[PDB]
């Protein structure tokens, strides 16, 4: 068995989309409000997240068939999956050695306590770190990592979606690509596809925990003022 | 969703 | 002639209010998104302005009688006068030597071209600089500088004000203090009170120019996203 | 005016 021409184009276009939207030098980080170590990390992390939301939008626009969807459907998918894509893409900076995200210099080496100093609790950080360790151990190929993010983004089971029949078709077409990629190109990937599909289930509960914690944060004007207009809009509850 | 709309071109 | 006990209390309370809300070390400036020299200065200036809006709110709360007003009236006065107080208070960092605002290190030495690189035109910068040079030459006492800002903030001729009879009383009581302060404590201040009242007229046209320019800026989502939630709220058009 | 309200205590 081997990958069709169409499936190969999907992989190439996604890898190039990731490459365009993920800067491995983390150079743009010096333009955010600086890290400070009561809710001292909120400005830097609001800025980091906002910058990432822009990247996820840029990536989504290059997922074949996403641009063809309704602006409304595109918004619904982005609003509900943005945080999950942030969690997934952050794995590229997550290191098993230090159990932290390392983004450039010594100032952008982020421990779990930083997220604590940014309005979040161990209820979110316990499974976020566990999710990162679990995902890091899968030693995903760039093709799988990028495919998983596109499967996640194209989940039709999102609140707000209208043409969910078209979205389910896009996602299944992408899963066929992943399942085959593993089969043909990943030695000892017998259990991988399932292991990755389970990682999408973990993202849902992590989405849920973040949402609760963010609601509490966003309801305090003294904190919501430290957020950015894009973060407010994307994590907000408007329809 | 002003910003999202713009960002999506 | 000499100042009453009541008028002296007004001066003391205002000077202390200014001292609490104006940090002469400009140390907090390192916490803003950094200066970058298309609309490269917008993040740093959005942050600088937002920080100043917080200061002006802190100051206003210590102006005798302001806290006693309606939350609505307090908002109306703040929304329409905030930019004028920013313009007034910025004079403390304005230098006649370099024709720029000098706030701490070499990175917070701001020339007129910086405001240009932040979405504003020479239609605003020509009179802003002229206003600063004119105000700097008045060599105002700290008492006069602080009194002028409180007169400006307590202008009852603002869109949105309700109990404008009470506000006009507060302002007139403050003008009596200024007029007397100059008379008794300022040698050669024969024309000063009038010269300062004229500076309030200049602030109105500068308010007007900024408002036009800000509307143009805030209407472009790619730019409004670079602003802060407080700036959006204060310079916004909600009632 | 959520923020302004809070900032004014
Ligand atoms: C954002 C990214 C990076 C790290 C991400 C991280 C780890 C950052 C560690 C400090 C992260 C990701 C998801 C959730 C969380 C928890 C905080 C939630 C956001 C705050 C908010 C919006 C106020 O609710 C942290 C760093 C790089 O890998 C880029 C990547 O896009
Ligand atoms: C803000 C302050 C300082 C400088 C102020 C300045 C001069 C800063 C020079 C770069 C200024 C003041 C008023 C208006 C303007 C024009 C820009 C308008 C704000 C931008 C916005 C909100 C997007 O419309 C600049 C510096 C210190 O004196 C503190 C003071 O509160």
């Amino acid at each position: 068995h081997m990958l069709s021409d169409e499936q190969m184009q999907i992989i190439n276009s996604l890898v190039e989309a990731h490459h365009k939207t993920y800067d491995d030098s983390y150079s743009d980080f010096v333009r955010f409000r600086p890290p400070v170590r009561r809710l001292s990390m909120l400005p830097h992390l609001a800025d980091l997240v906002s910058y990432s939301i822009q990247k996820v939008i840029g990536f989504a626009k290059m997922i074949p068939g996403f641009r063809d969807l309704t602006a409304e459907d595109q918004i619904a998918l982005l609003k509900s999956s943005a945080i999950e894509i942030i969690m997934l893409r952050s794995n590229q900076s997550f290191s098993l050695e230090d159990m932290s995200w390392s983004c450039g210099g010594p100032d952008f080496k982020y421990c779990i306590n930083d997220v604590t100093k940014a309005g979040h609790t161990l209820e979110l950080l316990e499974p976020l770190v566990k999710f990162q360790v679990g995902l890091k151990k899968l030693k995903l190929h760039e093709e799988e990592h990028v495919l998983l993010m596109a499967i996640c983004l194209l989940s039709p089971d999102r609140p707000g979606v209208q043409d969910h029949v078209r979205i389910e078709a896009l996602q299944d077409r992408l899963c066929d690509v992943l399942q085959a990629y593993i089969r043909i190109q990943h030695p000892g990937g017998r259990l991988l596809y399932a292991k990755m599909i389970q990682k999408l289930a973990d993202l849902r509960s992590l989405n849920e925990e973040h949402s609760k914690q963010y609601r509490s944060l966003s309801f305090q004007p003294e904190h919501s003022m430290q957020l950015t207009p894009l973060v407010l809009e994307v994590f907000g509850s408007e329809v | 969703h002003k910003i999202l709309h713009r960002l999506l071109q």
